[PDB]
């Protein structure tokens, strides 16, 4: 799926994404990203033979900061993409009444089915 | 306690034994000794415990429900209608199983009370047992394990449509 108003620069997030609410701090996805950064720092201390859980706390803090920052911007991009998908979908629902009719909600007083008993 | 009209009991019939000859009667001495050694102390213990119970007063109530309308009034999908519908149907199913349990306990008690003549004063309870269980065999039986409520209404429609064809042939 492509443009969708192909003026469209490279544009990592438009100004229209500042209308939807931004992702909160300590949302569980960025907490999972922080845990993944801490596991990255632990295993980085494990690749070289420096001791684990020590001697790299500035690298631990750098990894956590870098992953949480990048994941924050990617989550804002995710929210923008889902918002524009729903906006385009409901615009197409409103723009064409013919193909999407009201279905007759026949209640179960008059809807017949087969039965097929398991004896 | 319990209602005497849902778990019925016939009135008691007890003779007065007239001893012909005089040995006499070991079990009378033994049941008087049983009364004096068992019946008095357990009664005193129960009376003490009942006073300790009736110092305070607890109460438990019976949980009661309402009538959410139907499954016959729910639409195509409408999951927040079918939910109340099928839970109301499932609670009817549980209480109806226990109706069958009550009738079958009545049949067992009629067997054991009436003695070695089964067919005297057990015709009525066997009659109502076959009645309610014919209703159960007609209504809930041949649907299987994944009953929700909708297979029961499908069986309902299919059975009354087959009997409609039968009475059309009988017309």
């Amino acid at each position: 799926m492509t443009g969708r108003q192909a003026r469209a620069p490279l544009q990592f997030l438009p100004d229209e994404a500042r209308s939807l609410p931004p992702p909160k701090l300590t949302d569980p996805r960025l907490a999972y990203i922080g845990f993944l950064g801490y596991c990255s720092g632990l295993i980085d201390n494990a690749i070289r033979r420096r001791p684990v859980l020590s001697a790299g706390l500035h690298r631990q803090f750098l990894y956590i900061t870098s992953f949480v920052f990048v994941g924050y911007y990617l989550l804002k991009r995710q929210d923008y993409m889902y918002a524009v998908r729903d906006h385009d979908m409901f615009s197409y629902i409103k723009s064409h009444p013919e193909d999407f009719p009201e279905k007759d909600k026949k209640t179960y007083r008059e809807v017949f089915e087969e039965f097929h008993p398991v004896r | 306690s319990w209602d005497k009209d849902v778990y019925p009991e016939p009135p008691r019939r007890t003779p007065a034994p007239s001893p012909q000859t005089s040995l006499p009667n070991p079990i009378t001495y033994l049941t008087k000794a049983f009364d004096l050694l068992v019946d008095r102390p357990v009664t005193l213990v129960r009376e003490f415990i009942e006073r300790q119970h009736a110092k305070n007063k607890y109460y438990y109530y019976h949980r009661e429900f309402r009538r959410v309308p139907d499954i016959t009034e729910c639409h195509e999908k409408d999951v927040l209608c079918m939910f109340e519908a099928e839970m109301q149907w499932k609670r009817d199913y549980k209480v109806d199983q226990e109706i069958v349990n009550i009738i079958q306990e009545r049949l067992k008690a009629c067997q054991q009370r009436e003695g070695e003549s089964h067919r005297q004063n057990c015709a009525k309870e066997l009659q109502q047992f076959t009645q309610v269980v014919k209703a159960y065999q007609d209504r809930y039986h041949d649907l299987g394990a994944h009953y929700s409520a909708r297979k029961c209404l499908a069986k309902q429609k299919q059975r009354m449509l087959a009997e409609r064809k039968a009475t059309k042939e009988a017309a």
